RNA sequence: UAUGUGAUGGAACCUCUCCGGAUAAUUCUAUCUCUUCUG
């Protein structure tokens, strides 16, 4: 209850200084910093405008019930719950605090999500007893074996877990070490053998009599031990996801969600134990064993977006008889009241049965490379406004990469807007989009990868700002900050990755997902956000076309429309303003329907075509670029804008002057106005009457409607000295 | 006067004002002469006799209707024009549309182009932020438009000035509000690519004419635009249409037609507006400011803002002689 | 007509714009955010503002209208439907009805806490329960058109439907509905499932 | 906290579907301040 009221409470001061939409942004932020640790937390603070004066930051600087700092009420909070409670640690304060404040934004700020999620489940639990006899048998076991190993996960993992009644968790034990279930095992050993034997069992829950079939006669003598997490038990990270608009290229209304997921590294101990009446393991088995050694299986939840590959290491098994050898089994009770002493080396050599194909890509990247984490953004002390993706690896350090789930994303979108199959509806169409990537009623056939840089990558500061079209400058304080990774035609950024396709897949399909990846490493889309301003380009080698001399296609727009130009003649001896104003038109064009996105091309009304312009640009006069550091503490120098020492121009500079050039020209709107602001201007001392204001003052604690007039009158206090008249008459006497 | 931290207290003495109306209180000041404050907003501030030129994604809270449209939960039908999208916020995109045209980063063939003043640091002078209440004096003034900076030779003043010996009056100081920037050598040239995808052809062709105008205008560029700095020029090479043909042709008669279809055979604003892109290269030409409070003995020139506003420009007119481009205000002494 | 005229047809939920010809924002939102915007590329469009008469401040009535005309277009029509539409129209339907239902059920448990100090007042709660009950019934009505058209995957009868039967078992039990208590008791007599006990007779239904 | 001539529940993968995306030139000139005492 204490828990919910605090939710309520923050609900209640964001609500007020009209901020309820980082609401969810905060709900994730408070189980980021739990992960974040609390000794050594430093939350950021203002972007320092002004010379040196640091501002306020726009959550954690939120005055809620007279404490103006939440960094403070925070930390008062956890210490009065500590203290109240016993048994208390930051982790479970943070879950706590975080489950509220998600139930409070779904419960205050509707449309902040999506949710048709309940389909195909229903519970089943059957029972049925045996109507005849069953019979006597005459087989029994006659051997056991006992095989070692270790599970290393090569690549994050996501086991789910989930109650009748944060949405989704990472699974644990009560002391915080992960655990992989021995169910999840179990089915994917089943799974593996079902698919090496070509079977399509389904076990049909409860049934009249035992299935038999060597999928439930083998399964039938396998055990297999729980595993914990040996040498983790810190707290998972959070991944999010997004859908799009294919019409409009943005997200939809309601399109974000969360997931936790595991590190990469961690290491779960194997058990095996199969006693049967056989002297050599199956064959089924020893090629499930060849399969999982090569990590050539999924073995987690999320294998879509290529997640829970491991890797099986270090195998040795013993061979017991239970006819002649029973003391030296009943000594060490099948080897888990006492560890066994000597064990036996088992080969299994080889197998290239698996289904899977692996085919590795390297993209280069020759443009600066950013991604934007919003809740990371708000937990780290540099301030930036906005920060790239990084990961953790237990064996060796932050690792920047791009998410399989953006290039997943990617290959869809390019394979419908090659084919046009974008808009289509998707249920019951077994299509090219269909069966490469699968619809709610299917499973997908191919699993992307993480795509992890390789080198050395170094970030950089850039600067953003919005000019005003009526008076020129910035609209407001509100400078923009980013930490891209440098990257330049000569020195570009490598990406590594790995993409697992079926092998039942077609042709056709194949064909697609080629095509798909050539317009890649093409160029045609590219990586990460702010694609628009010339982050993240793909084969960028602008100076590979020997400059361009003079002009070709060449138009004079004001002889074709007779404009007179006024060419006129300037005269020396007057003084010209340095800036002008220029006045708005009479006509604008407003369209409802802009070219849609989701198709390459369709002329429904106008062609449309597609391509790039190659440019040069000349400075007639000395151009000044400032860079974002400076070299003093009180008369800042400045150096040219440089990536890694080669000077360059940003493209945000072209772009905000071909727009601002561009509502010069067709009349359009001004894109960048404060409309929201109010003048003020001076009263004259005089001017028919030149001052008329009445002489009032406020009541008392009544309503504040009421106010009381008054009669203006002189007061004292405000002097200079206080003497006999002998001094005023000395005041004068000064000179003239 | 020492400002009350926030609201109406009971029991603060201020000066109230009344009319008749309906017996009751318009405005609250501290004290007899103030802030008068402004009824209305900016964003209705514009003449009535022009197209609406506000942004196609409007705010609501214009009125503080914004609460009941807000607590309601209609906030994405009251936005957007009811007309659509202008044709800027369409060909470069907007919060909830994305741009069909990409602008890349612009290199330079060698590492270390050269710099102006022999790679030494210039200390500009003291740059502040523009006053809007300038331009619009009256309650009653209507916004005059977009502002526009005209090309000169005004840095062989700024670069002669700095480099110069301190005991010089002449010289600028080391202040803790100045800057020190590097800057480029004139005919310096960078390389960069743009690229696009789904445009019309008409869309295509006036991009074309923007990024390359006729060869006596020419851009601006960069920090202190006022002082002359950034005058740049943009060539276009080749555009590369795909497999699809295109002939520029077809591009110069689309751009005719959309052209006239819009302006409707006006040419005032387009008059003035080519007015302003002239690249003035004469080192005879001067632009100042008028520098507010003309001082000493002597005629001291007629500039002053305060003594401008006195006799030839006045509060009536200040809508004019500013709209009209390459106006001066004084003589040379 | 005497309805919306916003959607096409019943059995495809698109609208092809004409939606902001309306006054009613809340109407207007309704049918924009619920349901498919057609046509092949974005609109963008918006009303005026400066409105009078509020907005009214909710969506239950017009989500309840939706609900009502959804279910007598199957009723009327549903015959030259395929199993698609049928499937896609039922479950719109429910899932409007939901929402309304929760809605209603939230307010209703908000407001007890504050009309236990009212002195037992018998007032507009009564109607706010009364319109609770009719959505359950309205509820059950569709889980049990839905349940009467589940494919018959296997040899034996699927889950699905008998949850689906056990849901709009409820639903009518707690309306206080007979004949579709009846229906939904006829309907699990002829699957042969047996999990209701003495209590729950299907003579005394 | 069983009741005894009869327990394959190790007899079941929380699975499946979704580009943290969109828009923004790190830019820049007009004052500020209200009570003066018959002049
Ligand atoms: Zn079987
Ligand atoms: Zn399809
Ligand atoms: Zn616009």
């Amino acid at each position: 209850n204490n828990m919910l009221n605090l939710a309520g409470t923050i609900s209640e001061a964001f609500e007020r200084e009209d901020k309820l939409v980082h609401l969810r942004l905060f709900a994730d932020t408070v189980r980021e910093l739990r992960r974040s640790d609390i000794e050594t937390l430093d939350l950021p603070k203002g972007h320092a405008d002004r010379l040196g004066k640091p501002s306020d930051h726009f959550i954690w600087d939120i005055e809620i019930n007279k404490k103006v700092k939440l960094r403070n009420w925070l930390f008062w909070i956890f210490n009065e719950f500590r203290d109240t409670y016993a048994y208390f640690d930051w982790r479970t304060f943070c879950e706590a605090l975080g489950q509220a404040l998600y139930l409070e934004a779904k419960k205050q700020v509707p449309n902040q999500f999506s949710s048709e999620r309940p389909v195909g489940a229903t519970p089943a639990m059957e029972v049925k007893t045996p109507e005849h006899d069953p019979g006597r048998a005459a087989q029994g076991p006659r051997y056991e074996w006992l095989i070692k190993g270790e599970l290393v996960s090569q690549t994050p993992f996501f086991f789910g877990w989930s109650t009748e009644a944060t949405n989704l968790k990472l699974l644990a034990a009560r002391d915080g070490r992960l655990r992989l279930p021995l169910s999840v095992l179990r089915g994917i050993l089943r799974r593996d053998i079902k698919v090496v034997l070509d079977n399509k069992c389904r076990a049909e829950l409860a049934m009249k009599q035992p299935c038999s079939c060597p999928v439930c006669n083998l399964m039938k003598k396998i055990t297999i031990r729980d595993s914990f997490s040996s040498n983790y038990a810190e707290p998972p990270k959070i991944r999010h996801k997004i859908r799009l608009d294919p019409k409009s290229g943005t997200v939809a209304k309601g399109a974000l969600f969360d997931s936790e997921v595991g590190p990469r590294g961690v290491v779960f101990p194997f058990e095996l134990r199969l006693r049967s009446a056989d002297d050599t393991l199956p064959q089924a088995l020893k090629t499930v064993f060849s399969w999982w050694q090569q990590g050539t299986v999924s073995f987690s939840g999320d294998a879509g977006t290529g997640k829970g590959i491991f890797c099986l290491r270090n195998l040795k098994s013993i061979r017991w008889d239970l006819k002649t050898e029973m003391d030296k089994y009943a000594a060490t009770l099948g080897g888990r009241k006492t560890p066994v002493g000597k064990w036996d080396k088992c080969h299994i050599p080889d197998d290239k049965t698996y289904p899977w194909v692996k085919e590795t890509v390297e993209i280069s990247v020759c443009s600066p490379f950013i991604t934007k984490d919003p809740v990371n953004s708000l937990i780290d002390s540099a301030g930036y406004d906005a920060i790239c993706y990084t990961t953790v690896d237990l064996e060796k350090k932050d690792i920047y990469l791009l998410k399989g789930e953006s290039f997943r994303g990617m290959l869809r979108t390019a394979v419908g807007r090659g084919e046009n199959l974008l808009l289509r509806e998707h249920e019951d169409c077994s299509c090219t989009l269909c069966r490469i990537f699968g619809n709610e009623h299917n499973a997908g056939k191919i699993r992307v990868e993480d795509f992890i840089i390789q080198g050395e990558p170094r970030t950089k500061l850039v600067d953003r700002v919005a000019i005003d079209r009526f008076t020129a400058g910035a609209k407001d304080k509100f400078k923009f900050d980013a930490a891209p990774i440098v990257g330049t035609p000569t020195n570009k950024l490598k990406f590594r990755g790995n993409i697992w396709i079926h092998r039942d897949l077609d042709g056709l399909a194949c064909e697609s997902l080629k095509l798909a990846l050539e317009d890649i490493e093409n160029g045609l889309y590219p990586f990460g956000g702010l694609g628009n301003a010339g982050f993240g380009w793909v084969n960028y080698n602008p100076l590979s076309h020997p400059a361009q001399e003079e002009n070709k296609a060449d138009f004079s727009l004001t002889k074709k429309m007779e404009l007179n130009w006024s060419m006129k003649e300037l005269s020396t001896d007057k003084i010209y303003w340095p800036h002008y104003f220029l006045p708005f038109g009479k006509k604008v064009l407003r369209e409802k329907t802009p070219p849609s996105h989701a198709c390459i091309d369709e002329n429904e009304d106008s062609e449309l075509y597609s391509g790039k312009i190659v440019c040069t640009l000349e400075t007639r006069t000395p151009l000044i670029i400032p860079d974002s550091e400076f070299q003093g503490e009180e008369h800042k120098s400045y150096d040219f804008f440089n990536l890694n020492g080669e000077l360059c121009i940003p493209g945000s500079e072209i772009r905000g002057m071909i727009s601002s050039v561009f509502e010069a020209l067709t009349n359009s709107c001004m894109r960048i106005f404060d409309e929201k602001k109010r003048l003020s201007w001076r009263m004259n001392p005089n001017k028919n009457r030149r001052e008329l204001d009445d002489f009032i003052p406020g009541r008392v604690t009544n309503d504040r409607k009421m106010e009381e007039m008054k009669e203006y009158r002189y007061p004292f206090y405000d002097q200079a000295i206080t003497a006999n008249d002998k001094q005023n008459k000395y005041f004068d006497q000064w000179e003239a | 006067i020492l400002p009350k931290d926030g609201e109406l207290r009971p029991g603060d003495l201020v000066y109230f004002r009344e009319d008749k109306k309906t017996n009751t209180v318009t405005d609250i000041i501290p004290v007899r002469i103030s802030r008068t404050v402004d009824d209305e907003v900016l964003a209705r501030k514009i003449p009535d006799d022009v197209g609406d030129v506000r942004p196609c994604v409007r705010e609501i809270l214009d009125k503080e209707k914004q609460k009941e449209i807000a607590d309601a939960g209609v906030k994405e039908v009251f936005q957007h024009h009811p007309d659509g999208l202008c044709p800027a916020c369409s060909l470069f995109g907007t919060t909830f549309y994305k741009g069909r045209i990409a602008f890349g980063f612009a290199f330079h063939k060698d590492k270390d182009p050269e710099l102006a003043n022999n790679g030494k640091h210039i200390t500009l002078p003291l740059l502040e932020r523009p006053r809007p209440t300038w331009s619009m004096p009256k309650k009653e003034s209507r916004v005059p438009g977009r502002k526009f900076y005209v090309h000169h030779q005004g840095w062989e003043r700024v670069i002669k000035h700095s480099n110069l010996d301190e005991s010089d009056p002449n010289a600028t100081k080391q202040t803790v509000n100045n800057r020190s920037v590097q800057a480029i050598k004139e005919e310096q040239k960078f390389q960069f690519e743009v690229r696009f995808e789904n445009l019309r052809e008409w869309e295509l062709g006036l991009l074309v004419y923007v990024l390359q105008l006729e060869p006596q205008f020419a851009h601006k560029l960069g920090m202190g635009k006022a002082l002359g700095f950034g005058s740049v020029r943009i060539r276009v090479g080749e555009i590369h249409s795909g497999p699809k043909e295109l002939d520029e042709s077809r591009l110069v008669s689309s751009a005719m037609k959309k052209m006239e279809e819009i302006w409707d055979r006006d040419k005032n604003v387009l008059e003035k507006l080519f007015r302003l892109l002239y690249f003035n290269e004469s080192k005879d030409i001067k632009v100042r400011y008028p520098k507010l409070q003309k001082e000493k003995e002597e005629e001291e020139e007629e500039s002053g803002y305060m003594e401008l506003a006195k006799e030839e420009y006045q509060p009536e007119q200040r809508r004019n002689k500013l709209t009209n481009p390459w106006e001066g205000w004084g003589n040379i002494l | 007509s005497s309805a919306f005229s916003g959607l096409k047809i019943p059995e495809l939920s698109v609208d092809p714009a004409e939606v902001f010809k309306s006054d009613n924002p809340q109407l207007v939102s309704v049918l924009l955010d619920e349901f498919e915007l057609q046509e092949q590329r974005p609109f963008f469009s918006g009303l005026i503002p400066e409105k009078q008469i509020n907005i009214a401040l909710k969506k239950s009535p017009q989500l309840k209208k939706l609900a009502c005309h959804l279910l007598e277009a199957y009723e009327i029509n549903g015959r030259r439907w395929k199993h698609a539409d049928r499937r896609r129209v039922l479950e719109k339907a429910i899932r409007l009805l939901e929402k309304v239902s929760n809605e209603l059920k939230g307010d209703i448990q908000k407001l007890e806490n504050n009309v236990k100090e009212s002195g037992k007042d018998s007032e507009e709660l009564n109607k706010t329960r009364e319109k609770h009950g009719e959505i359950l019934a309205d509820m059950g009505r569709a889980y049990l058109h839905r349940a009467k058209i589940i494919r018959p995957k296997g040899f034996t009868i699927p889950a699905k439907k008998k949850e689906s039967l056990r849901k709009a078992l409820d639903f009518c039990k707690e309306a206080k509905a007979r004949h579709l208590a009846g229906l939904v008791g006829l309907e699990m007599d002829r699957c042969d499932m047996s999990d209701f006990d003495s209590e729950n007779s299907l003579e005394k239904l």
